[PDB]
């Protein structure tokens, strides 16, 4: 029936306020209850907010809901941000006895100025056409945040014939990395002009592509 | 707190604005709550703006709550804005007498 | 005191079945409606599954209608999440969730849950990783090594047999939608060897007992 | 003052529920009453749904109406599909006395599993350019529902010099067939890198470029 | 908490009637009033609206105000337009009390036919590769309304490291003229396939492409 | 007869500190409260700040707390508006600008703006410009001529010493992020002349006193 829509990350400085998003695509939002849920890594979700506005025993003062009937939104926010904050969070509504949750909001306090990753494609390996198959290796590495979006493009076009991993931590920067592979065919992969990489990053969509 | 030994006359008021656009713009956002308090009184009041049918130009209304308030006894006005705040109060000096008509005096 | 006990979480192959059962401790378990929360690895959560307090009404998610069917013993406070006829996709970890007003409006905030039982749902076939190269396109540039199409994790990467450590990064592996695994493994260097040394890759996956060497040398 | 707009094309399998959104561009959607018009190729159109959810005599229970104030919209929902139910559906409001129509929405029954289109694009003829002219082919075959976009790029970018036929069915594997022809000369021709014949069907792009 | 947005442009031809648009991104348009601003060239702010539809002592009967709640948006609209209405305007509505300003709305009146611009792209001089930089010369001329917009692409992907004017009428033809310039450095000019400076005008985006 | 003034404008640089004020007169300024709002050259209004008929409250833009600080004097009827640690983005025009109901309902629009301050704040360095040479790539064409990284304007542009004029075009300048001017100028002509006549460039910055030559060749 509907779904709900919050932002893929967000962040924010230490001590500053931060505000999250969750709008409703069908249905108003003040039709049904939305509770905010936070889930740190490994951990159980524990809920911080219920019935927009509730503050259950034990969450700060510092966490608090509201409701934007105009854009059919529900925002959760925290002012005097603390690292412990650092977590995902979700947002849940009700349809009429099912529940529905949101996307998911990675929400990573900073500790250190931002970095644009470091993209590095690659062509697919000679033996591997001789195997009749294609299957790029796109490298990103050394960015903070970890929140990052790959989109592979034939030609600045969506492609889905791709798998790439999550965004874990570097035991080595306190960063994150993470790669890309994009399967293909040497047919496809010469019938296409070139085949791109594309990694946004805060806004700032770095790109390397590839070509026969 | 009435000092004197005769009861008090008070008078407030609550502003029903022409719209929430000018009730913000008077006093803040948010719901707006005049809550009036006393011994042997007790009552809520919210706005409720609107555009009421225009009376000599201004849709917004101005309505007057009154109570009266026995010596010795307290009135608490706990408000949030859109409240028409009294200044002085009222005492009933005697008696008298009410009439109505349009003829003249003598 | 109040707690939730999942149980019944293992590995399957697709087209079979499985059974989960939670365990219910610390509060009255025969007023609330219990539900099935689970969550796929890398993503968020999703609503599965919920059961009423006294059974009459059972409401499941329209992505996994038909195959699980929910139930519960309230003399035992158990919980039982049917799930036959599983795919891929379902591979996650499952969280039973108790989520209701229970009888009352005031109702402080009650939504406990479990740790979660994860559910793996992978096809077969243990395998032994393909290596393939990865050149550099020619003040700075890097090349690399494959492992792609193994099963299960974990691997030892040691480039140039142990001796080529500093600039060398390994990344994390994927899951294929294949259901195999397979990781890659990056050096960095600047361009002046550029033909000097050449790279032998030299991996080792335990459980397949495979260890394959991969030299790159730029192409023409 | 206002437009309705409403999804090109939507497909569901038979026995399964579809709905239909028509959103107002400006002004509130219960401001005017909705009316629901079905049209079959080459018939006239008929009523199913009148004043928001009012089923006329004759309409079967599946036709169901409904209003979304939050998103402005109007839905037209059918349970139970069947392969009559195949055809155009368009919804129509009321701007002060003047009546408008939404944009169409193509409603496809599944009769077989979804076909991605064929593209075969063609260079521009050589006499053509010895006539100062240039006329692209690109040749769209072999796709179900015969619902597609044909965006022409001047290397990734908006191109209007173009002309496309509509999508009719195949004589022969009761798939639907269509064509395209973007228009230019040798001279934009060789100033530019490239353009592109795009194909969305079914949200999968499928793309065909040309270059000098 | 909430941004303004308005059109970057509009224009229509003397004597129809023209709308501006204003929509609030958070909170309902209705909560705070909202006051249109007119500004002419080097001239200070002249209120033409105020409180969604009131119009101040001296402004013709033209210019009227109103409130979509459905779109969350406001709409200053004059009917009969004259050259002299011909200047940039801006709507102000409030956040709790400090003012929120539109980002603008250039309205031109047809003088003349639409010309679309004349874009000559320069490739970046040898001598400043020799320095260890590169800076792009996109040169716009001869097009009208003076409304354009320039976004450099790393082959159709979001860049900023460029610096673009302002759009200054010309002294010659009573068209606007403008310019941009899009700097890098020899290994970016090298390690991407190509650059584009895109312009779109009136909504037709023409573009021309730089290649290494 | 009622009008704002606004005084104190002039070119900083940035780390610095400026001070504005604004001159009422022609009604009651001790009723209404009164506004700051600047406008970047090229771009849009922006509001900056505002302070109360009696100063208990000031309310200050997000993109500029903690560096201006607002002030009246009710008893001199002037604004102070105290822009301390300036940066690169403040330089705009500067209005004074009175927005209040002054304590009435009814309150017939009253909304005065003053002319505007001018307030730039640019880095340092009166540059001589550096030209470069802007080559077409080979039945029409055209090519042209680039005067980068000078300070301040303007400039005198001469093509072969004054001689082409006809299909030749001059466009303003652009205000560089690194604070230095920049501008161009292109010539058009038919695809003939290519070869023919070699075209040296000629510009005059007159406060630098640099005159420079380019002459443009096709590259191969």
């Amino acid at each position: 029936n509907f779904m709900l829509t919050q932002p893929h990350s967000v962040s924010e400085s230490p001590g500053k306020t931060v505000t999250i998003s969750c709008t409703r695509s069908s249905g108003s939002i003040a039709s049904n209850y939305v509770q905010w849920y936070q889930q740190r890594p490994g951990s159980s979700p524990t809920t911080v907010i219920y019935e927009y506005n509730q503050r259950p025993s034990g969450v700060p003062d510092r966490f608090s809901g509201s409701i934007d009937s105009s854009s059919n939104s529900a925002s959760l926010t925290i002012s005097g941000l603390k690292t412990e904050d650092e977590a995902d969070y979700y947002c849940q509504s009700y349809d009429s006895a099912n529940r529905v949750f949101g996307g998911g909001t990675k929400l990573t306090v900073l500790g250190q100025p931002k970095a644009a990753p470091s993209v590095t494609l690659f062509p697919p390996s000679s033996e591997e056409l001789q195997a009749n198959k294609a299957t790029l290796v796109c490298l990103i590495s050394d960015f903070y945040p970890g929140a990052v979006t790959v989109a592979w493009k034939a030609d600045s076009s969506p492609v889905k014939a791709g798998v790439e991993t999550t965004t874990p931590s570097k035991q080595s920067n306190n960063k994150y990395a993470a790669s890309s592979y994009l399967s293909l065919t040497p047919e496809q992969w010469k019938s296409h002009r070139s085949y791109s990489c594309q990694v946004t990053h805060e806004g700032s969509t770095v790109e390397k592509t590839v070509a026969p | 707190k009435n000092t004197r030994k005769s009861p008090a006359l008070i008078v407030w008021g609550i502003h029903h604005s022409v719209s929430t656009a000018e009730q913000t713009k008077l006093y803040g956002s948010g719901n707006k709550l005049v809550t009036v308090g006393s011994s042997n009184y007790q009552q809520s009041f919210v706005p409720s703006p609107g555009a009421r049918p225009q009376v000599n130009g201004l849709s917004g209304r101005i309505d007057f709550h009154w109570l009266m308030l026995n010596p010795n006894d307290t009135v608490t006005f706990s408000f949030n804005g859109a409240f028409i705040a009294p200044d002085r109060a009222s005492f009933l000096r005697g008696k008298s007498m009410g009439i109505q008509s349009g003829v003249q005096v003598d | 005191e109040v707690q939730l006990l999942e149980s019944g979480g293992g590995v399957v192959q697709p087209g079979r079945s499985l059974r989960l059962s939670c365990a219910a401790s610390g509060f009255t378990f025969s007023s609330y409606a219990i539900h099935w929360v689970r969550q796929a690895p890398g993503k968020g959560l999703e609503w599965v599954a919920l059961i009423s307090y006294d059974g009459s009404n059972k409401y499941y998610a329209d992505s996994v209608k038909g195959r699980f069917t929910i139930s519960r013993d309230n003399s035992k406070n158990t919980l039982y999440l049917q799930m036959n006829s599983l795919r891929a996709e379902d591979t996650a970890v499952y969280y039973c969730n108790g989520h209701g007003s229970g009888g009352e409006v005031g109702s402080n905030w009650f939504d406990p849950w479990g740790q979660g039982t994860l559910v793996t749902v992978s096809s077969a076939s243990t395998k032994g990783p393909s290596v393939f190269p990865l050149a550099p396109s020619s003040g700075t540039a890097a090349l690399g090594c494959l492992v792609k199409d193994y099963f299960p994790e974990p691997v030892t990467v040691s480039w140039n047999s142990g001796a080529l450590t500093s600039g060398v990064h390994t990344f994390p592996a994927v899951l294929q939608s294949s259901g195999l695994y397979s990781l890659s493994s990056v050096v960095t260097v600047p361009s002046s060897s550029l033909g000097t040394q050449t790279y032998i890759c030299n991996v080792n996956h335990k459980p397949s007992n495979t260890k394959v060497d991969k030299k790159v040398e730029p192409k023409s």
